[PDB]
């Protein structure tokens, strides 16, 4: 049996002291053969629950498991400082045993607008048959942000990739960059260079631009 | 204490074979099993199999059946994991687990660090280095961002560091992207005071040390 499980919210933020539940459903029956992990960045996973409910060696008391059907629920009581990574649930009924597609709980803070900045391709690489512009935003919150592109007001789709920072530990933001890869050929038929932030803490997107040779 | 010290990063290519060790510690090897677990970049965690120390049973993923054999050495409390004919999408992180034996639910209740393996038909490169200069559209009320493009190298990691470790505050280097070439790129970008672009020297540290390549660019206003 290949079970899928699924795990609702896909993410959420939360602040200490918070009670914080997190859902997975498997998609069949399971009886309680399900165990909780949580993963922080660069590190290993770590067992919190296993067999639904049952509380591992070490694990503090406020995380707690219950199961309903095929319903399960992760419980933090009281979060706290380190809990702040992302919880997956894990199937061990039917081989191939599945993992959930995690809950990552981010910090809660307030809205924070993107600050963004817009960098021409260098003299440098233009140079060498390539245009590189890169669109940065800096220390914004939530998550959630839109960075479109356009060219001579030409949505661009395809040719541009974006990564993004884990959130900050001094501010609790994020920051995202863009990169949308142009031949130098292509680069240069065109004037206006345009990245375009959509973001909540922004009442109207944000756009920053500039026209090639200036 | 209980540990699972795995090896080193891989870089392999396309139908070539990789084997990770895992060496167990503080417990006693041949009374549990040991499973396999593996996270591709940004993505989530796929079990591979499982292989009980005492008798050599293994249990494999279907999807890995005949490519993945999982063995353990119980003189030297240490399991192996040899993935064959390996493919693009087998890039991943790869960690060893501990099972207990004889749960009615089997569960993974220690985890060895990862060993990043790479598959890939890329030549070693390093890495050109670009100004992010700041300029008036890298402004913003008194302060502007710069920054260095860490283009086209291969394999992962590049090390970027800013005047030397002694530039922290407002730096944010980004996670390495994979092109459609094969290749990676990063970005390295630093907010600063606007009024101290004329007045103080920005540096960008690379690293590339596959390729033994090491490179200090200066970012200057235009």
């Amino acid at each position: 049996d290949d079970i899928v499980m699924t795990q609702s919210p896909s993410s959420l933020s939360a602040s200490v002291g918070d009670r914080v539940t997190i859902s997975c459903r498997a998609s069949q029956s399971i009886s309680s053969y399900l165990n909780w992990y949580q993963q922080k960045p660069g590190k290993a996973p770590k067992l919190l629950i296993y067999a639904a409910s049952s509380l591992q060696s070490g694990v503090p008391s406020r995380f707690s498991g219950s199961a309903s059907g095929t319903d399960f629920t992760l419980t933090i009581s009281s979060l706290q400082p380190e809990d702040f990574a992302t919880y997956y649930c894990q199937q061990s009924y039917s081989a191939p045993f599945t993992f959930g597609p995690g809950t990552k709980v981010d910090i809660e803070r307030t809205v924070a607008a993107p600050s963004v900045f817009i960098f021409p391709p260098s003299d440098e690489q233009l140079k060498s048959g390539t245009a590189s512009v890169v669109c940065l935003l800096n220390n914004f919150y939530p998550r959630e942000a839109k960075v479109q592109w356009k060219v001579d007001n030409a949505l661009q789709s395809g040719n541009s990739q974006e990564s993004v920072t884990e959130q900050d530990s001094k501010d609790s933001t994020y920051s995202l960059s863009s990169t949308l890869t142009l031949s130098k050929a292509d680069y240069e038929k065109h004037k206006v260079y345009a990245c375009e932030v959509t973001h909540q803490g922004l009442s109207s997107p944000v756009t920053k631009s500039f026209n090639r040779g200036e | 204490q209980v540990q699972l010290v795995q090896s080193g990063a891989e870089v392999k290519r396309p139908g070539a074979s990789v084997k990770v060790s895992c060496k167990a510690s503080g417990y006693t090897f041949i009374s549990y099993g040991i499973s396999w677990v593996r996270q591709a970049p940004g993505q989530g965690l796929e079990w591979m199999g499982w292989i009980s120390a005492y008798n050599g049973n293994t249990n494999y993923a279907q999807n890995l059946q005949g490519r993945v054999t999982m063995t353990t050495d119980t003189s030297t409390s240490t399991a192996y994991m040899e993935l064959r004919s390996l493919r693009s999408d087998d890039t991943a992180v790869y960690y060893c687990a501990r099972v207990i034996p004889g749960t009615a639910v089997d569960y993974f209740d220690y985890w060895g660090q990862g060993t990043l393996v790479t598959v890939s038909s890329a030549s070693t490169k390093g890495p050109s280095v670009f100004p992010l200069a700041p300029s008036s559209k890298s402004t913003s009320g008194g302060t502007a961002a710069l920054g260095c493009l860490v283009k086209d190298y291969f394999p992962e990691p590049v090390t970027v560091s800013w005047n030397s470790g002694a530039l922290t505050s407002g730096v944010h280097t980004f996670p390495a992207v994979l092109q459609s070439s094969g290749l990676y790129s990063l970005s390295s970008v630093v907010t600063v005071p606007s009024s101290s672009l004329g007045t103080q020297t920005y540096i960008c540290n690379v690293n590339h040390k596959p390729s033994n390549t090491k490179v200090d660019k200066r970012v200057e206003p235009k």
